[PDB]
């Protein structure tokens, strides 16, 4: 079965070049055009360019002329891009698919199989580990018979980050949002919503794990 | 360069309705229009090819069509499986022009936030820094529009919003709005309000809160 | 232009539009580049002459149902290759052929060369259009190569018999073929059998749609005057002498600039108004044409109406090959493989039964009479094709 395999995920400097990889397997390679698509997130997608693996000759996007640079390598069946310079606006998500002719004739038609995607992101920041910060309802103020709690972390550059409620037997209500970055750091937070003799009785204990840094956390939140 | 515009970059149906995503490019392509379906955390897969023919796999629900330069993909019985993100393409002329993008989403009953405030931690005092954070859970309608108030001076700066997708039981949104300061700029003030505008309520919903309450 | 900007660039479906448009050419070259030769080659002078427009036409005609028939099994890459591969069979035949009996077999085998790759260039052309104003567009190009051959081959055989020999001819056109091979084995793929993906209507289901039957009965009626004409003229009984040059190498020049005009212009007018109001239009300039035929005293009397006739073929032609294929989708089943076997058979029944049965009523009853029968029968057919406005639906 047709298959072009991509790395998941690379981390450049704000001066570096960067080659992305994309190895098509399950077909003859030396025979299908390979393109490559950039979607920045929230925005539409942009092509790059084309390469024939067979005759190693490529088009570019007239905006992509200077940056990336595509190449092929038909030995061990891979498609290279490389982009010089990498700064931010250089953060998207790129695409390897490959070109179908129709059958029966060499007329393109669509791209059938599309690689998934590599999220290249461009930051100078070192590997930290996150802070954990337990907010808690406001001292009294007791209202209504629903209380929420939540966890923040703040600091962590490396994106993957996993929090869980009670080791994440508790999912009732709970909402974790997406990361966002600020000064080349990450955020982070998370809610639950529970009844009102819950947890002034039982703990609920927020546990936050980091993949790139041995850290695991687990706070407790406790009444004002 | 043809543009191919996609005006709606967010559409609305409810199960079991015809939907109908638009297209309209700039030059003249002569069907040469193809239609791009991606699921949410997935590559993107092919539709309709030149812009009237329908892929091998595709189900019966998916029409394709042009009407000059514009161009429609229509969904009759739209399904949970039909929420996706659909954008266009062109190949008349060699730089490839794809469309911004319509993403689906399903309709309810209109609902409104449940605005909590959290004052900063000990943890976060004793480090130097005090963070706010404003939760704002289940509200239908995505566009909501939220305000800082620090002593009623209406801050702008240092204010990180984080936006839920649609749920998957609920089908209602969420949002998170922290503001940051310095441990002595904190200490300063007295009351800090957080408060949204939102389509459910002309008054704005608003969660205030007393330094040394 | 130039060959680097094939290599790098996505194919565009146009050169499939650009291969069905140069097998028609060429089989339309070929065919009549033989009409300066004809006369050194000559039952009557009239009689040979007809036996040479009805050889090809009579086995075009019984070959097309079985590649009709034959492109859905198979796929049309593979019929629409072995044109070629016959054209430039028949090609040489034709260079090396010292007989009269030669040049009949050399015919035959060009017409079924010419079927194969008319029924599937037509019907490919329909599968991968299948817009309706960009089908009628397509169309009428690819037609437009049919009246580019008639208009080029009888001049550049002409001069190429005076000034450079016999063989010539046909010895410059068989590497046109061979470069329209090549052409074709960049684009296509003849060696993969791609069966349909679906059955298509029978050939006895198709033949019984009334709006098949009006749409077909046009192609026919429209070419049946034409057909009955050109045997039966003063160039053919004269020998190669005496300014007969001159009048084998223009014989064909009005009827053809006609036709292209016609069909380039009718391609793209037949969606502004419908194709059913070119249709109705397209068959009374053909009556009224072949009607004015017979007050001809000389030969330059037939110039004029031979230009009207022309066009109005043309358009006939450019607003019915469209229909076919929305016909048949609109209420059969979407395969065009056996679809444009009837309209072939349509277009090529005129030159089968012409040089025979115009001949033998010629001599019944006389040629403005004849003549005269021919541009009625066009006239009343006309109106039929207002049943083409809005034909009904599954
Ligand atoms: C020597 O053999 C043939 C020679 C010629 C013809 C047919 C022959 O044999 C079948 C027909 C062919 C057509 O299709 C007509 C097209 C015009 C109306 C544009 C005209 N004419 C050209 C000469």
């Amino acid at each position: 079965e047709v298959k072009l395999q991509e790395s998941g995920a690379e981390l450049v400097k704000p001066g570096a070049s960067v080659k992305l990889s994309c190895k098509a397997s399950g077909y003859t390679f030396t025979s299908y055009w390979i393109d490559w698509v950039k979607q920045r997130p929230g925005q539409g997608l942009e092509w790059i360019g084309n390469i024939y693996p067979g005759n190693s000759s490529t088009n570019y996007n007239e905006k992509f002329k200077n940056k990336a640079t595509l190449t092929v390598d038909t030995s061990s069946s891979t498609a290279y891009m490389q982009l010089s310079s990498l700064t931010s606006d250089d953060s998207a998500v790129y695409y390897c698919a490959r070109e179908d002719y129709y059958d029966g004739t060499y007329v393109y038609y669509a791209m059938d199989f599309w690689g998934q995607g590599t999220s290249v992101t461009v930051s100078s920041a070192k590997t930290t580990a996150p802070s954990v910060y337990p907010l808690a309802p406001v001292c009294g103020d007791t209202s209504g018979s629903s209380v929420t709690l939540g966890c923040l972390v703040k600091g962590y550059f490396p994106e993957p980050v996993t929090l869980t409620w009670n080791s994440g037997s508790l999912s009732s209500g709970v909402h974790t949002f997406p990361a966002v970055l600020q000064s080349d750091l990450y955020t982070l937070s998370s809610s639950v919503t529970v009844t009102s003799s819950t947890w002034p009785s039982q703990s609920i204990t927020c546990n936050v794990a980091h993949p790139a840094s041995s850290t695991k956390v687990d706070k407790k939140i406790e009444p004002r | 360069d043809i543009v191919m515009t996609q005006s709606q970059k967010f559409m609305s149906t409810s199960v079991g309705d015809r939907v109908s995503i638009t297209c309209k490019a700039s030059q003249n392509v002569g069907t040469d229009v193809s239609w791009y379906q991606q699921k949410p955390g997935k590559s993107p897969k092919p539709l309709i090819y030149w812009a009237s023919n329908r892929f091998t796999g595709v189900p019966d629900r998916f029409t394709g069509s042009r009407s000059g330069t514009d161009f429609t993909l229509t969904i009759s019985n739209v399904q949970s499986e039909d929420l996706a993100d659909y954008f266009c393409e062109q190949y008349s002329s060699y730089p490839l022009t794809f469309g911004a993008g319509t993403k689906l989403e399903l309709k309810r009953a209109d609902a409104a936030p449940t605005v909590s405030i959290f004052p900063p931690s000990s943890e976060q005092l004793t480090s130097g820094g005090a963070s706010v954070v404003c939760f704002l859970n289940n509200f239908y309608p995505k566009d909501i529009n939220v305000k800082w108030k620090i002593d009623g001076s209406e801050r702008q700066n240092g204010v990180l919003n984080s936006w839920t997708d649609q749920d998957s039981k609920d089908s209602t949104y969420s949002m998170s709005s922290t503001l940051t300061l310095t441990k002595d700029e904190y200490e300063r003030h007295n009351s800090y309000t957080c408060e949204a505008t939102h389509k459910t309520s002309t008054s704005p919903i608003v969660k205030s809160f007393n330094r040394n309450e | 232009a130039l060959v680097r900007w094939l290599q790098e660039s996505r194919r565009s479906r146009k050169l499939i539009l650009f291969i069905v448009f140069l097998a028609l050419l060429l089989d339309n070259m070929l065919l009549t580049v033989v009409v300066p030769i004809i006369p050194s080659y000559l039952l009557n002078e009239n009689v040979q002459v007809g036996l040479l427009f009805a050889s090809k036409a009579t086995v075009q005609l019984i070959t097309n149902p079985f590649i009709g028939l034959l492109t859905n099994r198979i796929g049309y890459p593979i019929p629409i290759f072995a044109g070629f591969c016959i054209m430039f069979v028949s090609t040489i035949m034709f260079a090396f052929s010292s007989s009269y009996a030669f040049l009949l077999i050399a015919r035959s085998l060009q017409g079924i060369g010419s079927s194969c790759s008319s029924v599937a260039g037509m019907g490919m052309l329909a599968s991968v259009y299948t817009d309706d104003e960009e089908r009628g567009n397509v169309m009428g190009i690819a037609l437009g190569g049919l009246a580019m051959g008639v208009l080029v081959g009888p001049p550049f055989g002409s001069v190429l018999y005076e000034f450079v020999g016999k063989t010539a001819p046909f010895l410059v056109l068989a590497a046109l073929v061979l470069l329209d091979g090549a052409i074709q084995l960049f684009v296509l793929q003849p060696s993969r059998v791609q069966p349909e993906s679906q059955k298509g209507t029978p050939l006895t289901t198709l033949l019984k749609d009334p709006y098949i039957l009006i749409a077909a009965g046009s192609i026919c009626f429209a070419n049946m005057g034409i057909a009955m004409l050109e045997p039966a003229l003063p160039i053919w009984m004269m020998e190669t002498m005496c300014s007969r040059k001159w009048q084998l190498g223009v014989a064909f020049l009005p009827a053809s600039i006609s036709y292209l005009i016609g069909t380039n212009i009718f391609g793209i007018l037949a969606h502004k108004m419908g194709r059913w109001l070119c249709a109705l239009l397209g068959m009374i300039i053909v009556g009224v044409s072949i009607l004015c035929i017979p007050f001809a005293k000389n030969i330059y009397g037939l110039i004029a109406p031979n230009f009207g006739v022309g066009f109005a073929i043309g358009m006939v032609d450019s607003s019915m090959m469209p229909i076919m294929g929305y016909l048949v989708d609109l209420r059969h089943v979407s395969v065009y493989g056996s679809v444009y076997a009837i309209a072939d058979v349509a277009f090529c029944m005129g030159y089968a039964i012409g040089p025979s049965a115009g001949g033998a009523i010629a001599k019944a009853i006389g040629f403005p009479w004849l003549m005269t029968i021919i541009g009625i029968i066009d006239i009343l057919f006309a109106p039929l094709c207002f049943f083409l406005r809005s034909p009904p639906a599954k």
